[PDB]
DNA sequence: TTAGAGAATTGGAGAGTGTGTTTTTTTTTTTT
DNA sequence: ACACACTCTCCAATTCTCTAA
């Protein structure tokens, strides 16, 4: 994106992987690849191409923990230890199906204007696999996993095993609590290709 | 369908009333299509010729033009005359202006009429569509904020979005007369606000943004809110928002009066009209029409530097009046007093010097035109 | 067969080196720079040469050949080594043509063949790819080879392509005749001409109109093959700056549209609004805003409009855009299929084509609600989040927002406060820098003033018209403001210790005072986003002076702006 | 009596010709 | 560029007839 220039869209080439070169990408992923550009073969003058591919690259001590997060902000002292064991987390009890999970789960309630985003985006910056999103359903793409002409994404998806934090949580929908509710019951959640009743990890 | 070729090519447009000649030809198993080849085009309604312009020069020099134009004006109605001169004063219009710094300044002129059932309000609206060189005639009910100003849909051939244009696109240059104007929906009024003062349409929808032009005339006719005027419940008969009785350079309140002479006059009227419809067998309608494009495409007046001090020394002591009224009073009024006044005025003074092709207003014509505004916006408030 | 002598017409004027040489000149620099295509002007031509230049015009593609092979001998007979490089060479024009010039409209059949000079708005593009001109096939078990012109196996090095790509122009609403909707036509651009122009660019194109085949109906369409593409938008500055002898920031402030009448602090933050702050960025990753925001409420006839028109035409790159007039899609991004390749993709809204610019929105308290979440993300950010059409992007849109607004009721209400006169969330209210409240105060001593410069406003009439004349249907300088104003746009003025303490201590202060007071007196709180605010006016001002540092004069009247918006009844 | 050569009729192996081919704005009823 | 439907041609297989082994 930061190589776009003013006021334009960004553009996007097919690369044809073959050989001992497969299974290296993945989806989202930085890469640079060496390769030869070449035509599409018909069955007008005019024809498409693509990049065929000859290399793919990719590009106490509680206390010390407690005081290493966010200390760019004043007191709030055992807000910084819940956020700690917030990332450490408990344990699966598992006793024969009468579950008890580990997982925390906390929430922040601000007054207007007040330094929650600045721990919010430390931790969300400290923490080693996460995601962030707000409850006014932007533009992009939801909480939930989506369809396009494969299915795709979702913050409640991109963090799994790790922590997803939601801003303004106030402003969602019925849909969004509706599947906060059952990602804090199941960790599991449901969106339709194409009628099929496909399911997927939270 | 008609085909068209070489110096018949945009001779037209959609909602003209013409003459054809031409050859008629053609274009389940024996079905076929058929069109006509077009050789000649006459439109039912061009440039003035010589002798025209001498009687159109003859017609502004003569002295009492303005009560010549006015009896001219929806002649079968009886009564009305400061309402046929205001009527009169819309039709030619003020005259639009650039300034040095780039702005514009709008020139035309915005009328509603406001009051009692069964006083010939639809009839002068339907008059004033057929005397304009330009005009269209819609109903508030039936008629919808993206139909009057326009519209986005999707090409019925190809797959692309295409625009289309209401009502105050197709009358651009024109009037737009709005009967029923009290009975729209608020958020349907809203949408004509741009329109009605900057006199385009900004638009952004689709993927595509653009502006349209609208420089057109407003003329409307509304009830009270008890269906009647109500004297006893004063300004409650009102309730359109002081963002839009701004827009209109003048109100009037139309009341019906129980006066035996006028009522015996009346009748008379109105019988030997119905009886003279088989006996029948000043200026004319078409001879009127041609005489108003004439005069709006040549002439352009300005203030005399007297005119503009006598108007702005009445301008003060009006504003001063208005401000003490709702000093006095508990309640805020309906009607506000604002620069937009003292530029109504303004325009009127203009279109009283073109009716006599003269290239200054003088204090003459200010005097006429504030008396205008002084019977009809200062009698509504 | 006078082409071979029209040849050597052309060729001759090319060899310029007896008279001032002045296109070998440019012809040498073409080769310095690697280049393939020169530039002509027509002026010289008709100047040298009346007959060549007078039918060159009106028989546009015989003529322009054989310019071309003149180009390609000349070329060759200064270094046969740099003709050898590329195939064929090409030949723009620019100057007066005379009667040619015309837009989409005007343009009718009738000048087919003709050189043309068409101007317009553009509207579209379609994506760039390849074309084929010369193709060649090898056989490396017998070192055989063929080729044509637009067993063996491809050479795509011996073969070779060039680039093609489609656009279309629209004519100058501004323009149309009365009661008609703007008329348009489609542009061709080849090889080194392709991307020259995007959408809500104004270019003039130079070209050769021509037909396309299409049994047969007997019926073609016309297009535009480019020739040339052409776009449209220091002592005096110098000294100017230098003399210091008033602030000059109040100067251009009060010169700021002269027809409006008043307003002088709604003046200055607009004038700020031109000249914006400074972007920054931190280690972590983080970044600071540059751009500013304004918002205006008030009563009817208080000119808040006319401020909005205005600095549309006074600034680069402005769009505009009404509430009830748009769309939460409209000022984002929606799908288009296109019809040159059949291909879906994205196309640019409102707020994405104002990139590095201003967007002025009007009755911006008409708008659905659903819009403003759309609006939320581009002013908090400046990027806006898709996921359309099978493209999941994160999109640039970094823009000013300028806003305009009538209270609830229509007119504002003394005996409520300002947060129940003001219709909107307290939520949107706070990412604004400025929000300022007009009103209409009828005072006789004011309105004498305000009337009489209006009247003296409706009695000018320009100088290049006559007493009676009728337009047809279809102190500072504005140039020297515009040429200041651009130069002011490079300063990045920094930060200065003084400058920053006199902020937190006042900040400081300001916040004890708020602290004190109660919202029956104010709009909105005080925080972080005021120190922010404070230090973008600052720097503006500093800017504004080209002073390097930001000065204590700078954030005094920074402080000074903020409390008269913030703390005035 | 059994079998091969010269002349006449006919089948079909083969070639040539003609033709087809999710994603945005606006209205209306009834649910709130 | 790659498949049906139709029209048409020339080559040589099958039988009649006369003859020798
Ligand atoms: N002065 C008049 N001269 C002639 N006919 C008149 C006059 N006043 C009223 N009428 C008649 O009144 C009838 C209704 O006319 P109309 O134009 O609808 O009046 P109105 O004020 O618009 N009525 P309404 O629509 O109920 O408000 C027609 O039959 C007219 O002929
Ligand atoms: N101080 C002023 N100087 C110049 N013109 C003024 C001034 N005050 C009002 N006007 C006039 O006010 C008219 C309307 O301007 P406008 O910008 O629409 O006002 P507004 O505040 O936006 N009212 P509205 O659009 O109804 O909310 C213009 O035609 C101006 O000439
Ligand atoms: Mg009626
Ligand atoms: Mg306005």
């Amino acid at each position: 994106s930061d190589q776009v220039p003013v006021g334009n869209i960004p553009r996007s080439i097919t690369v044809l992987v073959e050989g001992e070169n497969t299974r290296i990408a993945q989806p989202g992923d930085h890469v640079s690849v060496t390769g030869i550009f070449l035509p599409i073969l018909r069955t007008g003058l005019l024809s498409e191409t693509y990049l065929e591919a000859h290399r793919i690259v990719k590009m106490d001590f509680y206390e010390k923990l407690a005081a290493s997060i966010a200390p760019e902000i004043y007191g709030h002292e055992d807000v910084k230890k819940a956020l700690l064991l917030l990332l450490v987390g408990g344990v699966d009890q598992s006793p024969r199906g009468m579950k008890i999970r580990g997982n925390i789960n906390i929430c922040l309630m601000g007054d207007p204007g007040v330094a929650k985003s600045q721990l919010l985006s430390y931790i969300d910056r400290l923490a080693p696999r996460s995601q962030y999103t707000t409850g006014r359903g932007s533009s992009g793409v939801g909480l939930t996993a989506a369809v396009l002409r494969t299915l795709e994404g979702g913050a409640l998806v991109l963090a799994d095993q790790g922590v997803c934090c939601i801003d303004e949580f106030d402003k969602m929908a019925e849909a969004d609590r509706t599947a906060i509710h059952e990602v804090m019951e199941q960790q599991t959640i449901s969106i339709a290709k194409a009628g099929i009743l496909t399911t997927l990890n939270a | 369908q008609l085909y068209c070729d070489r110096y018949l090519c945009d001779k037209v447009v959609p909602g003209n009333r013409v003459t054809i000649m031409g050859i008629y030809s053609i274009k389940g198993v024996g079905i076929r299509s058929s069109y006509i080849r077009v050789l000649g085009i006459q439109v039912d309604t061009g440039a003035v010729s010589p002798q025209e312009e001498e009687e159109f020069r003859r017609l502004a020099a003569l002295p009492n033009v303005y009560e010549v134009i006015s009896k001219s004006i929806a002649p079968s109605i009886f009564g009305g005359t400061d309402m046929k001169k205001a009527i009169a004063c819309l039709l030619f219009g003020g005259s639009r202006k650039r300034l040095p710094d780039g702005l514009t300044r709008r020139g035309d002129i915005n009328l509603l009429m406001l009051g009692d059932p069964g006083t010939a309000k639809s009839q002068l609206l339907k008059f004033v569509e057929k005397c304009s060189p330009i005009g269209v005639y819609t109903s508030g009910k039936g008629s919808s904020a993206a139909g009057l100003t326009a519209s986005v849909m999707r090409d019925p051939s190809s797959r692309n979005f295409i625009m289309e244009g209401g009502a105050m696109v197709l009358a651009d240059g024109g009037v737009v007369c709005i009967d029923e104007f009290d009975k729209m929906r608020e958020d349907d009024r809203v949408a004509i606000h741009e329109a009605m003062e900057q006199q385009t349409i900004s638009i952004a929808k689709a993927g595509i943004t653009t502006t349209l032009n609208s420089r057109c005339s407003v003329l409307a006719a509304a009830n009270s809110v008890f269906g009647r005027w109500d004297e006893t419940k004063g300004e409650d008969n009102i309730d359109f928002m002081p963002t839009i009785l701004s827009r209109f350079d003048m109100i009037f309140i139309v009341k019906d009066e129980h006066n035996e002479e006028r009522d015996v006059m009346l009748a008379k009227h109105v019988i030997t009209l119905h009886v003279s419809a088989l006996t029948q067998t000043e200026i004319d309608l078409a001879k009127l029409k041609k005489f108003i494009a004439y005069c709006r495409v040549k002439c352009g007046p300005r203030l005399s530097a007297e005119a503009a001090e006598k108007l702005k020394n009445r301008y003060i002591i009006m504003r001063s009046g208005a401000r003490q009224h709702e000093r006095d009073s508990d309640r805020r009024s309906s009607i506000p007093i604002t620069v937009r006044q003292l530029e109504a005025i303004v325009r009127i003074a203009e279109a009283l010097s073109k009716m006599k092709l003269q290239p200054f207003a003088t204090e003459a014509d200010v005097e006429e035109a504030l008396r205008l505004f002084q019977v009809s916006t200062l009698d509504a408030a | 067969v006078e082409l071979r002598e029209a040849q050597r017409d052309y060729l001759d004027f090319l060899d310029d080196e007896e008279d001032q040489g002045i296109y070998q000149s440019k012809v040498r620099e073409l080769i310095s720079d690697n280049q393939y295509r020169l530039i002509v002007n027509v002026n010289d031509l008709r100047r040298k040469n009346e007959k060549r230049a007078n039918r060159l015009l009106n028989n546009a593609f015989e003529e322009l050949v054989a310019f071309q092979r003149a180009l390609k001998d000349f070329v060759a007979s200064i270094d046969a080594t740099y003709a050898k490089q590329y195939e064929e060479f090409y030949v723009g024009l620019e100057g007066s043509f005379g009667s040619k010039h015309v837009s989409p409209r005007t343009l009718t059949s009738c000048f087919l063949s003709c050189v043309v000079c068409v101007e317009g708005i553009v509207t579209k593009c379609s994506l760039v790819r390849p074309k084929v001109v010369r193709s060649v096939h090898y056989c490396p078990a017998t070192k055989k080879t063929i080729e044509r012109r637009y067993p063996l196996e491809t050479e795509y090095g011996l073969s070779v392509y060039k680039d093609h790509q489609t656009i279309t122009i629209q004519e100058m609403p501004e323009k149309a005749p009365a009661g008609q909707l703007p008329r348009s036509v489609d542009v061709i651009l080849d090889d080194d001409l392709v991307d020259k122009a995007k959408p809500g660019d104004r270019v003039q194109v130079v070209g050769t109109y021509r037909c396309l085949p299409g049994y047969t109906s007997g019926t073609f369409r016309t297009v535009l093959i480019a020739c040339n593409v052409k776009q449209m938008s220091i002592a005096k500055i110098k000294k100017f700056s230098k003399t210091r002898s008033k602030d000059i920031f109040d100067q251009l402030a009060k010169s700021l549209a002269p027809s409006i009448h008043g307003h002088d602090y709604v003046k200055k933050a607009i004038l700020c609004l031109l000249l914006g702050g400074v972007e920054r960025d931190l280690e972590n990753g983080s970044h600071i805003r540059g751009d500013i925001n304004i918002l205006l409420i008030g009563d009817p006839s208080v000119a808040k409009s006319q401020l909005l028109r205005y600095v549309l035409c006074t600034a680069p790159r402005a769009i505009p855009t009404t509430g009830r007039g748009s769309s939460g899609v409209g000022l984002t991004a929606a799908v288009t299929t296109d019809q040159e390749t059949g291909e879906r993709r994205l196309e640019a809204g409102a707020m994405v084509l104002a990139d590095r610019g201003v967007v002025c929105i009007d009755e911006f308290d008409k708008m659905s609600d659903m819009d403003r979440t759309a609006i939320h993300e581009v002013m908090e950010q400046g990027r806006v989040t898709i996921a359309k059409a099978g493209i999941h992007a994160r999109l640039n849109a970094r823009c000013s927002v300028l806003a305009a607004a009538n209270p609830v009721y229509g007119r504002y209400d003394q005996y409520k406060t300002p947060m129940e006169n003001i219709g909107l969330q307290d939520s949107l209210l706070s990412r604004f820098d400025l929000l300022f409240i007009m009103l209409d105060q009828m005072d006789p001593e004011q309105d004498r003033e305000i009337s009489d410069h209006v009247l003296r406003m409706h009695r000018y009439r320009a100088p290049g018209e006559q007493d009676g004349d009728a337009m047809p249907l279809g102190m500072v300088s504005a140039a020297f403001m515009k040429k200041y104003i651009h130069v002011a746009k490079i300063i990045k003025p920094v930060l200065t210790q003084e400058s920053a303490t006199y902020i937190a201590e006042e900040y400081s202060r300001l916040r004890s005072q708020d602290s004190m007071s109660s919202d029956t007196a104010r709009t909105s709180p005080v925080t972080a986003r005021t120190l922010e605010t404070l230090i973008r006016l600052a720097t503006a001002h500093a800017k504004a002076r080209m002073s390097k540092t930001v000065d204590l004069q700078d954030a005094e009247e920074a402080v000074e702006l903020v409390q008269y918006a913030y703390f005035k009844k």
